[PDB]
């Protein structure tokens, strides 16, 4: 989960086409690899809004807390009994 | 030796295998005593009915387990893939188990192996012609004081030489049975010249007993 | 007491060891087996629980955890849930035949501990998982339980007490390590063998979910003797939290391999020249015994001269006791041959389920596997004592542990043995 802990700025792609002589991957985007990298949600949003890009943000999914118990894989009367181990 | 199967014509889940109902009584008898509910813990005993019946578990034996247990049959593969007594590969009608750990090794099973092995003309895991005796080698037996010895089948024949082995073999070869025990002079697992214990009498009800019971 | 062993036939709890008394209902009754069960039955959980914390038994499994302090585990109040005790009839461990014995001929002895013990944790059932491979023995044991039914001693109504209690017998299907308590758990349940993980202790999760305690044939059997004849009985042998008395199987390179019943602290060398007739060749003939079965480190000539046989003189011994089963190997073994293929039986007896054991233990028995042959170099010693180190408590059960040790053992006390066979094969290999 390190690739998870700071927030991200991208650009919307635009097209990638094939090069007539070599079949590589041309673009005429600029911005096509521009990868910013902020600490937190504001941050990035300053940024934006000081360069006069129009943005939008996708909130932060953390993962809920599970409940974990290794006895639960061997109960009396409940389905969450394991067939194996 | 594998862990995979490979539908043979003689294993596949169309060889014909069943109970028969007598076993079908003992399966009965083996589920009960389980609690309810926990209904796979019958895996173990039954499967080995099965081996008892048939001799060795093709897969239809394991199918079959699982079907009458109400269990899916990769949970009954991983019981007969697991333990080394299910026999997944028919064996010969007297399984030949020598034990070659180290209380066995050091009381030379190593010569009984080789009488074994140069009187029925295999090796080990080999299967003689007639169909008669596999010999394999197995780990401690649990009969380490009495070592060397081997195991036919349910029985213990045990402080073999190699002629001990070589008459036993000779003589399951002629249809008896022989005796599960030490082929020394002593009966289960006494010292061999005479006992050092337990020579008095056994004393009885009351010996010993405290107060306030 | 100071000095220990000795032990007198009427202060013995395995009265008819050897088979040469009937094993039957009417033997054992005839013995001290059965008699004033009810009364041992009536008087709580917490009277029997209270006479095997006095009498000091620790665990004859192996391990020697304080039997007493294990069963007061179950005196807890029902959550529904029923209770069970089972018993650990596997006795997979190489030198060891003794449980073997406690069912083949004294099953009665079995049967009412089972009852007796069950009755002091509140069990509604026996489970003893025997070995598969002693089929004889759960015959013996499955007529000994119908003439105990029979007579009215378990079941409905156990001794006339009001108290209800069964006995089942599950044989196993072939593994060593379905001998550990939680593999055993898995394998009374249907699946593999396979140990969980602690905790849960089996007495919060243990068969089928329910409170459980797993106890050894050894330590369940002499319960009733504890019962009738006083927890200071057997507390008066042995050293001090080294309590009893304790079957032995003396095997290898004596005279007479036997087993015996023999006070706890006896030093080594009295138990094995008093009761199996000594080592072949002499006492001077003794290159090295294994103390207690496979899994304990072994011990040279200059340790066994002086070594009593209980649990902490061979943990300050640098082995342990485990199910006192002297291996005794003589001066014309090959002894790393002899490790080599204790370490083979260890990865043959692995259930592969954690990392450390399923891949250590094959590697363990390739480096012991050269090393026989002398297929390598001296740096390869300690490297292996790593691997070892490496194995031995990042393992789930304690086979992991069971299979370091008997490396180290042998690394331990015979290193320049293992750098003499290698430097020999390397002068007549190059
Ligand atoms: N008799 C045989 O055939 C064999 C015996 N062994 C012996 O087994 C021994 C290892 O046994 P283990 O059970 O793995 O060792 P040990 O760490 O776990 O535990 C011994 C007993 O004490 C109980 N216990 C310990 N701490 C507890 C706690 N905090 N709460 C509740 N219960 C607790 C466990 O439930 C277990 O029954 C080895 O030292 C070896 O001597 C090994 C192989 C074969
Ligand atoms: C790999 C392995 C195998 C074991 N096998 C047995 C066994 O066969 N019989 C036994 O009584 N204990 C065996 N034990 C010890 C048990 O874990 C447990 O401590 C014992 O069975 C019950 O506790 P007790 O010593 O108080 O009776 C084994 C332990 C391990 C790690
Ligand atoms: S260390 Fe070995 S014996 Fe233990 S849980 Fe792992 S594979 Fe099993
Ligand atoms: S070592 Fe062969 S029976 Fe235990």
């Amino acid at each position: 989960v390190n690739n998870t802990k700071k927030w991200k700025m991208e650009f919307d792609t635009r097209e990638r086409w094939e090069n007539p002589l070599m079949g590589w991957a041309s673009t005429a985007d600029p911005l096509s690899n521009l990868v910013l990298t902020f600490s937190t949600k504001e941050d990035a949003i300053a940024f934006a809004e000081k360069n006069g890009w129009s943005y939008d943000v996708e909130e932060r999914k953390v993962p809920k807390p599970k409940s974990k118990s290794y006895g639960a894989n061997f109960s009396w009367n409940k389905r969450t009994r394991v067939s194996t181990k | 030796a594998l862990f995979v199967h490979r539908d043979t014509p003689k294993n596949n889940p169309e060889t014909p295998f069943d109970f028969t109902p007598e076993n079908y009584k003992r399966i009965e008898a083996i589920v009960k005593n389980y609690p309810e509910g926990h209904k796979a813990a019958a895996v173990l005993p039954v499967l080995d009915l099965a081996q008892r019946q048939n001799g060795w578990l093709p897969i239809s034996a394991m199918n079959k387990v699982a079907e009458i247990l109400q269990v899916p049959p990769m949970r009954v593969y991983e019981v007969a893939t697991f333990y080394t007594m299910y026999n997944r590969k028919p064996v010969g009608k007297y399984h030949i188990q020598v034990c070659t750990t180290t209380p066995c090794m050091l009381r030379n099973s190593d010569s009984i192996l080789e009488a074994i092995q140069k009187k029925l003309g295999i090796k080990v895991g080999e299967t003689t012609p007639d169909k008669l005796f596999t010999l394999i080698e197995v780990e401690c037996l649990g009969a380490c004081v009495n070592a060397p010895m081997v195991q036919i089948n349910d029985n213990y024949y045990e402080d073999l030489t190699p002629k001990d082995i070589e008459e036993i073999i000779d003589e399951l070869k002629a249809g008896k049975i022989p005796k599960p025990g030490p082929r020394s002079g002593r009966f289960s697992c006494e010292p061999a010249g005479g006992l050092t214990s337990l020579t008095e009498p056994p004393k009885g009800p009351g010996f010993g007993v405290q107060a306030g019971l | 007491k100071t000095s220990f062993g000795s032990l007198k036939d009427e202060d013995r709890i395995f009265t008819n060891l050897y088979g040469r008394h009937d094993w039957r209902l009417k033997g054992a009754q005839s013995r001290g087996d059965w008699y004033k069960t009810k009364e041992i039955l009536l008087k709580g959980p917490d009277w029997i629980l209270g006479e095997v914390k006095t009498s000091g038994l620790r665990g004859r499994g192996g391990a020697g955890f304080p039997t007493g302090l294990k069963w007061s585990f179950m005196n807890k109040p029902s959550d529904g849930r029923p209770k069970y005790l089972v018993v650990n009839a596997d006795e997979g461990e190489p030198g060891t035949c003794k449980d073997r014995e406690i069912i083949r001929h004294d099953p009665h002895k079995l049967v009412e501990g089972c009852l007796v013990g069950g009755r002091a944790m509140g069990a509604r059932a026996a489970y003893i998982y025997i070995r598969g491979e002693f089929y004889n023995e759960a015959s013996n044991l499955q007529v000994a339980i119908r003439e105990a039914y029979e007579a009215g001693l378990i079941g409905k109504n156990a001794c006339g007490s009001g108290y209800d209690f069964d006995v089942f017998v599950v044989r196993g299907a072939g593994a060593y390590i379905c001998g550990e308590e939680t593999a055993l758990i898995e394998s009374i349940e249907g699946k593999q063998g396979k140990p969980r993980l602690k905790p849960p202790f089996p007495a919060d999760v243990g068969v089928f979910g329910c409170p459980t305690t797993v106890a050894n044939v050894e330590t369940v059997a002499v319960s009733p003797t504890i019962c009738r004849r006083g927890g200071a009985w057997f507390a008066s042998f042995g050293r001090e939290r080294n309590s009893g008395t304790k079957l032995f199987n003396i095997s290898g390179h004596v005279n007479n391999p036997c087993t015996v019943e023999e006070e706890m602290s006896v030093p080594l060398k009295e138990l094995i020249e008093k009761h199996a007739g000594g080592v072949t060749g002499g006492w001077d003939n003794l290159l090295a015994v294994i103390p207690g079965g496979s899994s304990t480190p072994l011990i040279p000539k200059s340790v066994c001269e002086t070594v009593l046989m209980d649990f902490d003189a061979l943990i300050q011994a640098q082995t342990g006791l485990g199910t006192a089963a002297v291996i005794v190997m003589d001066r014309s073994t090959d002894i790393v041959k002899a490790i080599a293929r204790l370490i083979e039986f260890y990865k043959h007896e692995s259930c592969g389920q954690c990392t450390p054991c399923r891949e250590g233990v094959d590697w363990m028995n390739k480096v012991m596997a050269r090393f026989v042959r002398g297929d390598a170099r001296p740096a390869e010693i300690d490297s292996l004592w790593e691997i070892s180190k490496q194995i031995e408590g990042h393992t789930i059960c304690a086979l992991g542990d069971g299979a370091a040790w008997p490396v180290q053992g042998l690394i331990r006390h015979f290193r320049p043995e293992l750098e003499e066979r290698m430097q020999r094969f390397a002068q007549q290999h190059q």
